[PDB]
DNA sequence: TGGGAAATTCCT
DNA sequence: AAGGAATTTCCC
């Protein structure tokens, strides 16, 4: 086709609480995998082998196996009913999505959100069947001033904001861009292929969380190893935690030891005690410097290192 | 006529109260001396009479004009918020082994409190509009308004006694005091050694660790930003009374809270000679 | 903006 | 029963 949407950077993938309803508001905004220390990036997608004016659209979608219209609601900017719809379509095709908010619904208000949001999209011009049941293949930009969803067809998205609402995932989302360009007069009726950038994982979710090791009782100890060391630590999972001790070697090597520990030993999520592994070589002369790190079992994600030092017996 | 007298207090910190969603009944009221093994119950004791009746055990407030708390007490017997049930015979000393303290959210407040009104609930009759406001959520003084017969058959309604005070365990400022375990238990008697401790909920603007002894009381040192997510305590150590102490000296450490001046169980803690 | 704590529903 | 954790609300 040509103009497509094209993606050319995206948040952090996890870094941001997604905030709620009764939670205050726009406490803050979704920022982007860009740290730069003096300014920062958000969400800035642009459209390539473009056309005229054109305006992209944004609808928070479920990860899952089958994409489709997630509970969550985006919030702020040209947003509206959680569907942020920006033009920018002078010369340049490319449109920056900044102060973005993401409200999260409750357990309990998900299907009866869900079901209006399949709804608000299915009467509009985006996303109509495919991002909520594939029976609706049609009724998006068709121009319809506002299609009467018969007690029949109206049914369809009610039995797919019935079975969507037990597979729902409230902790992480994805972002859906969809752009139209103009066509016969001004209307945006014609739409680029739609594109899903990465998921953003709420930040207030446990088994996401930005792993931290605030400080730690000793940060050294003897090569045997085995030596007990207290770990004050953000939020974490005592089942799906582990201590890491590593070190580079010449041209090609990592050595590789783990704390013991058992999930009894985290305190409240927030601490472990734990014991030290024995070091490449007890038999070193000189203190060996090892870094320290919190990783995530599950989806091996670390944390800031800590330079701890080794020393011989 | 006769007085009641309740034998087994509630257990002052301890029980967790729950929230409707929260799996209704999972667990009773222990008895203040209750153990691990030893379970016990709050058992009352009717002085005066001996024979059948009823009993009707609410929730009020830890506070002289008390008004009746908002939130229920539910599980066995327990109707429209209270308890009513009765009295056996060759019994003049009955317990509860059966009664969650059910709490009430802030949007469901003045909701409970009606509900207090519509079910007739006013032990000792405040005025409604006494009966108002605001109320201690995070406490309550089991109510006992229970009824007897003179020496005609005719009911009797005696004093309706109050339980010693039951804090919500849940609340941050009022739970108990526990310390898991710590860092180190030896330290210079010249005092001085970092000690990480790791605590059960506690506020920092709250809290202190309490360092005992013989002639001897001081507290170790710390501060706001040493304390991390109310669970540990990361503090330095007191010096001792003897500057150079010739033999060990176990003496004791516990958590303590100013406000209402409560302390954690004692912890060994033994300083060393110089 | 953040981001910690209090709230309160969830799950063995 | 006897607790530890999740995710919304509540504020500093």
């Amino acid at each position: 086709m040509g103009p497509y949407l094209q993606i050319l950077e995206q948040p952090k993938q996890r870094g941001f609480r997604f905030r709620y309803v009764c939670e205050g508001p726009s406490h803050g905004g979704l920022p982007g995998a860009s740290s730069e220390k003096n300014k920062k990036s958000y969400p800035q997608v642009k459209i390539c082998n473009y056309v005229g004016p054109a305006k992209v659209i944004v609808q928070l979608v479920t990860n899952g196996k089958n994409i489709h219209l997630h509970a969550h609601s985006l919030v702020g900017k040209h947003c509206e009913d959680g569907v942020c719809t920006v033009t920018a379509g002078p010369k340049d095709m490319v449109v920056g999505f900044a102060n973005l908010g993401i409200l999260h619904v409750t357990k309990k208000k998900v299907f009866e959100t869900l079901e209006a949001r399949m709804t608000e999209a299915c009467i509009r011009g985006y996303n109509p069947g495919l991002l909520v049941h594939s029976d609706l293949a049609y009724l998006q930009a068709e121009g319809g001033g506002d299609r009467q969803l018969t007690d029949r067809e109206k049914e369809i998205i009610r039995q797919a904001a019935v079975q969507q609402t037990k597979e729902m995932d409230l902790s992480v989302v994805r972002l859906m861009f969809t752009a139209f360009l103009p066509d016969s007069t001004g209307s945006f009726t014609r739409r680029l292929e739609p594109v899903v950038s990465d998921a953003i994982y709420d930040s207030k979710a446990p088994n996401a969380s930005n792993l931290k090791i605030v400080r730690m009782d000793r940060t050294a100890g003897c090569v045997t190893g085995g030596e007990e060391i207290y770990l004050l630590c953000d939020k974490v999972q005592k089942d799906d935690i582990q201590i890491r001790f590593y070190e580079e070697e010449e041209n090609g090597g990592v050595w590789e030891g783990f704390g013991d520990f058992s999930p009894t030993d985290v305190h409240r999520q927030f601490a472990i005690v734990f014991k030290t592994p024995k070091y490449k070589d007890v038999n070193i002369t000189k203190p060996a410097s090892v870094f320290v790190q919190l990783r995530r079992k599950s989806d091996l994600e670390t944390s800031e290192p800590k330079p701890f030092l080794y020393y011989p017996e | 006529m006769a007085y009641v007298e309740i034998i087994e207090q509630p257990k002052q910190r301890g029980m967790r109260f729950r929230y409707k969603c929260e799996g209704r009944s999972a667990g009773s009221i222990p008895g203040e001396r209750s153990t691990d093994t030893t379970k016990t119950h709050p058992t009352i004791k009717i002085n005066g009479y001996t024979g059948p009746g009823t009993v009707r055990i609410s929730l009020v407030t830890k506070d002289p004009p008390h008004r009746p708390h908002p939130h229920e007490l539910v599980g066995k017997d327990c109707r429209d918020g209270y308890y009513e049930a009765d009295l056996c015979p060759d019994r003049s000393i009955h317990s509860f082994q059966n009664l969650g303290i059910q709490c009430v959210k802030k949007r469901d407040l003045e909701q409970a409190i009606s509900q207090r009104i519509q079910t007739n609930n006013n032990p000792f009759h405040v005025p409604i509009e006494e009966q108002r406001g605001d109320y201690d959520l995070n406490a309550v003084r089991l109510c006992f308004q229970v009824t007897v017969r003179d020496p005609a058959g005719r009911p009797l309604l005696l004093t309706p006694v109050l339980s010693h005070p039951i804090f919500d365990n849940r609340a941050p400022n009022t739970a108990e005091l526990k310390i898991c375990r710590v860092n180190r238990n030896s330290g210079s008697c010249l005092g001085g050694d970092e000690i990480f401790l790791l605590c059960d909920k506690v506020q920092k603007e709250d809290i202190e660790v309490y360092f005992t002894g013989p002639g001897w009381e001081a507290r170790g040192s710390f501060s706001q930003a040493d304390v991390h997510r109310q669970v540990a305590i990361v503090f330095r150590t007191p010096p001792y009374a003897d500057p150079s102490l010739q033999a060990p000296v176990r003496v004791s450490m516990q958590l303590r809270r100013p406000s209402d001046r409560e302390l954690s169980e004692p912890m060994e803690f033994q300083y060393l000679p110089d």
